[PDB]
C-alpha cells in the first residue's frame, strides 16, 4: 500500500518546520543565555480512534531499549554512549532501513510539546522569555546586578534539573547580559559578562551584530557604528546613575538628551554633503547602493534609510516611546518630509530563507540554517565544530525544498470568499452562498519565493540549482 | 466670506487614526464609531480654518481638531481604562 | 416600484439576540418585498483603511479629476445615457422563458422550501421571514429583468445562474442567517471532554469513526455535527482540512 | 525518414471546451506570449474547477453522441420532487464526507444504494469514473436504489474526428491560433499511400520497463542485445523504464558517493557502451521515458505515485549522450509522436495492482 499516494502521509512527510519565539524590546535587566542538550533522548524517555497514532508498543520497546542504553552507558560504556549519540541521527535518515516517517512526526511532535512545557514551567517563577529554540534559551532575571544572580541561577537549573519530566536535560550557561538591545537573533547589540567573578568586577565587553548594516552606503557605515556605540554608552551612562540614585523604568528614561544636539549637526551637515557630492561622477563610488541576496527594496536617498534604521533601533524602547518619536519628528524636519508618510516608514531589508533540520555528521548536530539572513564563513560550517559542509548536500536539500513548496502549492484546498468553510464537492460553480473560492496558498508567495531562490541561487556558485530552474 | 480650501493634510495620519477608532470602541467598549466621524473631523478641521479668516487648511488645524477628538472619545470612558486609553492615543497629539 | 430603506430594532442588529425580535416586520408585509439586504458593520481595519483613503479621497479637492477620466476611458457612462436607455429598454424588449430555466426554477424552489423546512424544524418557532410562491414570482422576474439588459427575447441559463446567485445572497444573508439563535448544553460539555481526552494536539481521526463512535453511544448524528462545525467555527484548536474527512487539532 | 514529430506533454497544444456551443476553443499558450522570465508554469486557481467540469463536458458529449441515446438522461437536481419512477444518471461515483457513496453532476449529489445492483462485466469500477445508474429513487431518505450499473460506451477515431472535420490537434501540415482555425484531410490519403511503401525499412522496436544502469547482468544482456542490433539498425529506439533501481533523495552522508554524483555516473557508463557500435547510433535515434522513480519525482516522491505530468531527465545529468549520439529525445511519462498518418501515445505506470486494489465490492 505504501507506494500509493495519500493525502495525510504527504502532509505529514514536509511538516518539518519548528516554531521559535522572539520577543523584541530593550532590557536593562540581567539576561541568561542558557543552552539545552539532549533534549530529544528526554523526550523519549519520558513520555485505533487516532489514525495518525504511531503503534504505542514498538515506541514502549524502544524506550525500555533507550532506558537500558543510558543505564549501560552510564557504567563505563563508550560504545553504548556513542550509540545513544547517534540514536537522534539514526530517527531522522530515511537511509536507514526499518524507517518510518509516522515515527519521526511522532517524534517531532512530542518534541516541540516538551519545549513548550519547559517554557511553561521558565515563566512559572519570576522569568521572561526573550528566546526560544531548541538549542538555545533566553531568560529575562528579575534582578539588575550580574554579581547577585549566582545562587539564583543555580537553584533555577537546580530545580529545572530535579523535575522528573527534565531529569535527562543538561543546561549550560553561557553569557550573561548587563544591557541588552535584542530585536532579532541576527540582530543585537550590548554588553555582556562571560561568567562571574568573586571580589573582582566581572570583565564587561561589547559585540555589536547588525547584518541590517551590511544594507547601507558604503559611506554612512561607520556613522552608523559610530553612533550606535555613542547611544549603547550613553544608555549604560543612564543606567548607572538611576541604580546610583537608589510600564516606566527610570534606568532608560531620559537618554537622548545627552546626544540630540550633536546628532542634529552631524545630519545637517551629512545632508548637505550629499547634496553637494551626489551627481559627481568620481564621488559617485560610496553611494552605490550595495545588493545582497535576499533584498527586495529600491531605495534612492541612502540617508534616508541610515536615520530611519538609527531611529526604529532606538523604538525597541517600549518605554521612552514619547521621547523618540519626537527626536524622529525632528529628524524628519531636516527632510522635507512629515511625520507619518509612507516612505518614512521602516521595513526589513531582507528576506528570509531556511533550511531546517541540517546536520552534520561530525557532532550530531541539528540546527536550522538561513541562506539570506546568515552572513558567510558560517553557511559553510557547523556552528559548534569548524568542519567545512559538502556543497553538494547544501544544493540538494535547496531542490527538496523547492520541489516540495511546488507540490504542497499544487495540493492546496480551497476555500470560500464571505465564510471560510472548505470546498466540499468535487465540482461546484462557487458556494450555495455569495462568494468565489479561493486557494489557501496565494500565487504572489510561491512567486516570491522563487524569486528569492534565484537570488539566492545567483549570490553563490549552484550550476546545480539553476540547471534545476531552468529546467521548468 | 471666508470659504477654506482643503489639499495639503497628511492622508495617513487621518486614516490611521480612524482605524485605531474603529478599534477598541465596539470592541471592547460600547461606544459608536463610524464614517462620520471622519467627516466630523474634517468639519472641524475646515472650522479652525475659518476662525482665521484663511483660505486654506493648515496642519495645526487639522492637529487641534484631531486633538479634540481624541480627547472628546477618550474622555467618555470608564475609570478602568481611561488612563491606558490617554497614554494609548498619546502618539497622535504629540505637538 | 418600492424601494425602502429602515433600522433594526436597538439600533445595531445585535447578532447575539435572536433574529425574531430584531425586525419589528409583521410575515404579511414582508412576503411583498423579495430583496431583502441586511447590512451589518464590520471591524478588520483593512476595509477601515479602504473606506477611509476612498472617503479622503472623495472630498472634492481630488475626486473631481478622477471621476474624469471614468468618462474619458469609456469605464462608466453619464446619468442622463443612463436614463435614456433604460426608458428605451423599458419600451422595447419584454423578454421570455424557456423550459430549461423553468425547470432549474423549479428544482430551486423546492431546494429552498425544503431546507426552509429543515432550519424550522430545528429551531421549533415559526420563520420571521418567510418563504412561499411570491418568492418563485420574483425570482422569475428577477430573471426577465436580467435578460432585459441586452435586449434579447428569450431568457436563458446565462441570466438565471445570476439570478439566483443574488437570491442567495439576499436568502442567505437574512432568513437563513444563524438559525440556531445561539438535550441543551450538558452534553455539549460532555463532548468536548471526550475529544481532549483521546485527540491529542496535533493528531488527527476520521470524520466517520467519530460519527460511528458517537451514534454507537448516546450521541447520535444530529448532535455530533452541529457542535463540530461549532468548535471549528471556534477555530482555537479544530481544523478541517482535505475535504471533510481530517479532523485536524490545532 | 522525414514529415514526422515527437512531442512531449509540456509543449501539447492547448484546446478548451465549451458546452453551450459544442466545439472545441483554441487557448493562448503562456510559453510564447507571457514572459515567463520568472515564474510562467504555475497554473492559476480555477484551473482545478474547471477541470472536473471539462471531463464532466467530454463524457457527456460521447454520451449523447451514441446510436443508442438520441434514453434521455436527467439530472440529479431534478430527482427531488418525484418518486417511485425509475431514471438514468451518470456522474462522479465517489465518497461523500460522510463515508457513503454517491454521485456527483454539475446541479446536485446524491446518494446511491449498492444492496441489489448487478453490473455489467468486464469492467473495473473504481471510484473516480464515470457511470451510468438505472434505479428508482425514493423521497424517505435520500437513497437511489440502484438495479444496474454499465460504463458509457465508446467511439471510433473517424466518428470522433469527422464532428471537428479533421482538425489539427497534433498538426503537423500546420497549426490553429486564436485567430481563426485551421483543417486538412486532401494530403491524408497522400500520407497514407506513402505510408504503404517502405514501411519494413522504417521499423521501430521498443524495449521492457525498469532497466538498470547499475548491476552487471542488465549491462550484459543490454550489450548483447546491441551486438544484434548494430548490424540492421532501426528507426526509432525507445528506452523506457526506470534507470536506477533505487530512488534519488536527499544524502545524509559526506563519506561516501553522493546519490545526484552516482546518477550521473549511470549514464556516464552509457556513453562508453555507445562507442563500440556506431551503426545504431550513426543510424537510429534514441528515446529515454522516465519512470516511477527518476530524479525529479523520487525526490519528493521517495518512489512512491505522483503527478502525472512528469518533468523530462534533467540536461544537467545527460550532457554525454548528446554528444556521442546524435539523435537523443527526452519526453515526458505521457509523450505524443505524430507519423505520417499515425499517431502513439506511451504512457509508463502500473494499472493492474492499482485498479485490483481499489476495486469497489458488490454485495452478491
Ligand atoms: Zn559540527
Ligand atoms: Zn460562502
Amino acid at each position: 500500500i505504501q507506494n500509493d499516494f495519500d493525502l495525510n502521509t504527504s502532509w505529514i512527510m514536509n511538516d518539518s518546520e519548528f516554531p521559535k519565539i522572539n520577543n523584541s524590546g530593550v532590557y536593562d535587566n540581567v539576561v541568561l543565555d542558557v543552552g539545552v542538550d539532549n533534549l530529544t533522548v528526554n523526550t523519549i524517555l519520558t513520555s485505533e480512534f487516532v489514525h495518525d497514532a504511531f503503534s504505542n508498543d514498538a515506541l514502549n520497546v524502544l524506550r525500555g531499549m533507550l532506558k537500558e542504553w543510558w543505564d549501560e552507558a552510564l557504567k563505563e560504556n563508550s560504545t553504548a554512549d556513542l550509540l545513544v549519540n547517534s540514536l537522534a541521527s539514526w530517527v531522522q535518515n530515511p537511509n536507514a532501513k526499518l524507517f518510518d516517517g509516522l515515527l519521526r512526526y511522532h517524534v517531532h511532535n512530542l518534541t516541540k510539546k516538551a519545549l513548550l512545557q519547559l517554557v511553561n514551567e521558565f515563566s512559572a517563577l519570576g522569568s521572561t522569555i526573550v528566546y526560544a529554540d531548541r538549542n538555545q534559551i533566553l531568560i529575562k532575571t528579575n534582578k539588575y546586578s550580574p554579581e547577585n544572580c549566582y545562587a539564583y541561577s543555580q537553584y533555577m537549573m537546580k530545580a529545572v534539573r530535579t523535575n522528573p519530566m527534565f531529569s535527562y536535560l543538561d543546561l549550560n550557561i553561557k553569557r550573561y547580559w548587563d544591557l541588552l538591545i535584542w530585536m532579532d537573533k541576527f540582530n543585537f547589540s550590548g554588553l555582556a559578562c562571560i561568567e562571574i567573578e568573586e571580589k573582582e568586577n566581572q570583565d564587561y565587553t561589547a559585540v555589536s551584530q547588525w547584518q541590517l548594516k551590511k544594507f547601507l552606503s558604503p559611506i554612512y557605515q561607520p556613522e552608523f557604528e559610530d553612533w550606535m556605540m555613542i547611544i549603547l554608552d550613553s544608555m549604560l551612562k543612564t543606567k548607572q546613575s538611576y541604580l546610583k540614585l537608589n510600564s516606566v523604568e527610570n534606568s532608560l528614561n531620559g537618554f537622548s538628551h545627552l546626544f540630540s544636539k550633536p546628532l542634529m549637526k552631524r545630519v545637517k551637515k551629512l545632508f548637505k554633503n550629499q547634496q553637494e557630492f551626489i551627481l559627481d561622477p568620481q564621488y559617485e563610488a560610496d553611494y552605490v547602493i550595495p545588493v545582497l541576496p535576499g533584498s527586495h527594496l529600491n531605495v534612492k536617498n541612502p540617508l534616508l534609510e541610515l536615520v530611519k534604521s538609527l531611529c526604529h533601533v532606538m523604538l525597541l524602547s517600549k518605554s521612552t516611546i514619547l521621547e523618540i518619536r519626537t527626536l524622529r519628528k525632528e529628524l524628519l524636519k531636516i527632510f522635507e518630509l512629515r511625520e507619518f508618510a509612507k516612505v518614512a516608514e521602516f521595513k526589513d531589508p531582507s528576506l528570509s530563507l531556511v533550511v531546517p533540520d541540517f546536520l552534520c555528521e561530525y557532532c550530531f548536530f541539528i540546527s536550522d540554517i538561513d541562506f539570506c539572513k546568515a552572513a558567510p564563513e558560517s553557511i559553510f560550517s557547523c556552528v559548534r565544530c569548524h568542519k567545512a559542509f559538502n556543497q553538494v548536500l547544501l544544493q540538494e536539500h535547496l531542490i527538496q525544498k523547492l520541489r516540495s513548496d511546488i507540490e504542497s502549492y499544487l495540493i492546496q484546498d480551497l476555500r470560500c470568499s464571505r465564510c471560510h468553510k472548505v470546498k466540499r464537492d468535487y465540482m461546484s460553480a462557487h458556494c450555495p452562498c455569495a462568494g468565489a473560492w479561493e486557494g489557501t496558498l496565494p500565487r504572489e508567495s510561491i512567486v516570491q519565493k522563487l524569486n528569492v531562490f534565484k537570488q539566492v541561487a545567483k549570490y553563490y556558485g549552484f550550476d546545480i540549482l539553476l540547471s534545476c530552474i531552468a529546467d521548468l | 466670506k471666508i470659504y477654506p480650501k482643503l489639499h495639503q493634510m497628511d492622508m495617513d495620519k487621518v486614516s490611521r487614526v480612524y482605524a485605531d477608532l474603529r478599534r477598541e470602541s465596539i470592541s471592547t467598549g460600547s461606544f459608536p464609531i463610524t464614517v462620520r466621524h471622519l467627516e466630523s473631523i474634517l468639519r472641524i478641521a475646515e472650522s479652525f480654518a475659518k476662525m482665521r479668516l484663511s483660505e486654506f487648511v493648515s496642519s495645526y488645524d487639522l492637529d487641534r481638531a484631531i486633538k479634540v477628538v481624541v480627547d472628546s472619545f477618550v474622555d467618555a470612558q470608564k475609570v478602568s481604562v481611561r488612563r491606558q486609553l490617554r497614554r494609548s492615543f498619546a502618539i497622535y497629539t504629540l505637538g | 416600484s418600492v424601494l425602502a430603506a429602515a433600522n433594526p430594532i436597538y439600533g445595531r442588529y445585535d447578532d447575539l439576540k435572536s433574529p425574531g425580535d430584531n425586525i419589528d416586520f409583521q410575515t404579511t408585509i414582508l412576503s411583498r418585498f423579495d430583496m431583502i439586504f441586511i447590512v451589518k458593520d464590520d471591524h478588520n481595519e483593512e476595509r477601515d483603511i479602504s473606506i477611509a483613503n476612498h472617503v479622503i479621497n472623495i472630498h472634492t479637492g481630488n475626486a473631481n479629476a478622477m471621476q474624469n477620466q471614468q468618462e474619458e476611458n469609456g469605464s462608466e457612462i453619464s446619468i442622463e445615457k443612463m436614463k435614456r436607455y433604460i426608458t428605451y429598454c423599458r419600451l422595447k424588449c419584454a423578454p421570455r422563458l424557456s423550459p430549461q430555466a423553468a425547470e432549474k426554477l423549479s428544482s430551486n424552489f423546492v431546494t429552498i422550501r425544503k431546507q426552509l423546512l429543515i432550519n424550522e424544524l430545528e429551531s421549533t418557532e415559526r420563520s420571521s421571514i418567510p418563504i412561499t410562491i411570491r418568492q418563485l414570482e420574483a425570482i422569475i422576474r428577477i430573471t426577465e429583468s436580467l435578460a432585459k439588459l441586452e435586449l434579447s427575447p428569450i431568457a436563458q441559463e446565462r441570466h438565471v445562474d445570476e439570478a439566483i446567485r443574488l437570491f442567495q445572497a439576499s436568502t442567505m444573508d437574512a432568513a437563513s442567517q444563524d438559525p440556531i439563535g445561539g438535550t441543551s448544553l450538558s452534553e455539549i460539555r460532555r463532548f468536548e471532554q471526550e475529544l481532549k481526552r483521546r485527540l491529542p494536539i496535533g493528531w488527527s481521526t476520521s470524520y466517520q469513526t467519530l460519527r460511528r463512535e458517537f451514534v454507537d453511544t448516546h450521541r447520535f448524528s444530529q448532535l455530533a455535527l452541529d457542535k463540530a462545525l461549532y468548535a471549528l467555527e471556534k477555530h482555537e484548536t479544530i481544523q478541517l482540512r482535505h475535504q471533510g474527512q481530517n479532523i485536524y487539532r490545532s | 525518414r522525414d514529415y514526422f514529430k515527437v512531442i512531449n506533454a509540456s509543449q501539447q497544444q492547448r484546446f478548451s471546451y465549451n458546452p453551450h456551443k459544442m466545439q472545441f476553443i483554441f487557448v493562448p499558450n503562456k510559453k510564447q506570449n507571457g514572459l515567463g522570465g520568472i515564474a510562467g508554469f504555475l497554473p492559476d486557481i480555477e484551473d482545478k474547477v474547471q477541470m472536473f467540469l471539462t471531463r464532466y463536458y467530454l463524457t457527456n458529449d460521447r454520451v449523447m453522441r451514441n446510436e443508442n441515446f438520441q434514453m434521455s438522461i436527467t439530472p440529479i437536481k431534478n430527482l427531488l420532487g418525484r418518486d417511485a419512477q425509475n431514471f438514468l444518471l451518470l456522474g462522479l461515483l465517489n465518497k461523500n464526507f460522510k463515508g457513503n457513496w454517491s454521485l456527483e453532476d454539475p446541479s446536485g449529489s446524491v446518494e446511491i444504494d449498492i444492496s441489489q445492483t448487478i453490473p455489467t462485466q468486464g469492467h473495473y469500477y473504481v471510484p473516480g469514473c464515470m457511470v451510468l445508474v438505472e434505479g428508482i429513487y425514493y423521497s424517505v431518505g435520500n437513497k437511489f436504489h440502484v438495479t444496474s450499473m454499465t460504463l458509457p460506451p465508446g467511439e471510433r477515431r473517424e466518428i470522433t474526428l469527422e464532428t471537428i472535420g479533421n482538425l489539427d490537434l497534433l498538426g503537423i501540415h500546420g497549426i490553429s491560433n486564436n485567430n481563426f482555425i485551421a483543417r486538412l484531410d486532401k494530403d491524408l490519403k497522400i500520407r497514407l499511400h506513402l505510408l504503404e511503401k517502405e514501411l519494413t525499412d522504417h521499423k521501430f522496436v521498443i524495449l521492457g520497463a525498469n532497466l538498470f544502469l547499475d548491476d552487471l547482468k542488465i549491462m550484459t544482456a543490454l550489450s548483447k542485445i546491441l551486438q544484434k542490433l548494430n548490424d540492421d539498425p532501426p528507426t526509432l529506439l525507445i528506452w523506457q523504464g526506470s534507470f536506477t533501481s533505487v530512488p534519488v533523495f536527499a544524502s545524509m552522508s559526506s563519506r561516501n558517493i553522493s546519490s545526484s554524483t552516482q546518477f550521473k555516473n549511470n549514464f556516464d557508463a552509457l556513453a562508453t557502451l555507445l562507442s563500440r557500435f556506431d551503426n545504431l547510433t550513426e543510424n537510429t535515434t534514441m528515446i529515454f521515458i522516465p519512470g516511477p522513480n527518476d530524479l525529479w519525482g523520487s525526490m519528493v516522491s521517495l518512489g512512491a505515485s505522483g503527478t502525472l505530468p512528469q518533468d523530462p531527465i534533467p540536461s544537467a545529468f545527460t550532457k554525454k549522450i548528446n554528444k556521442v549520439c546524435k539523435n537523443v529525445v527526452w519526453s515526458s511519462n505521457p509523450t505524443r509522436i505524430a507519423y505520417l498518418s499515425q499517431e502513439i501515445v506511451i504512457f509508463r505506470d502500473d494499472l493492474s495492482g492499482r485498479f485490483k486494489r481499489h476495486r469497489l465490492e458488490f454485495p452478491f
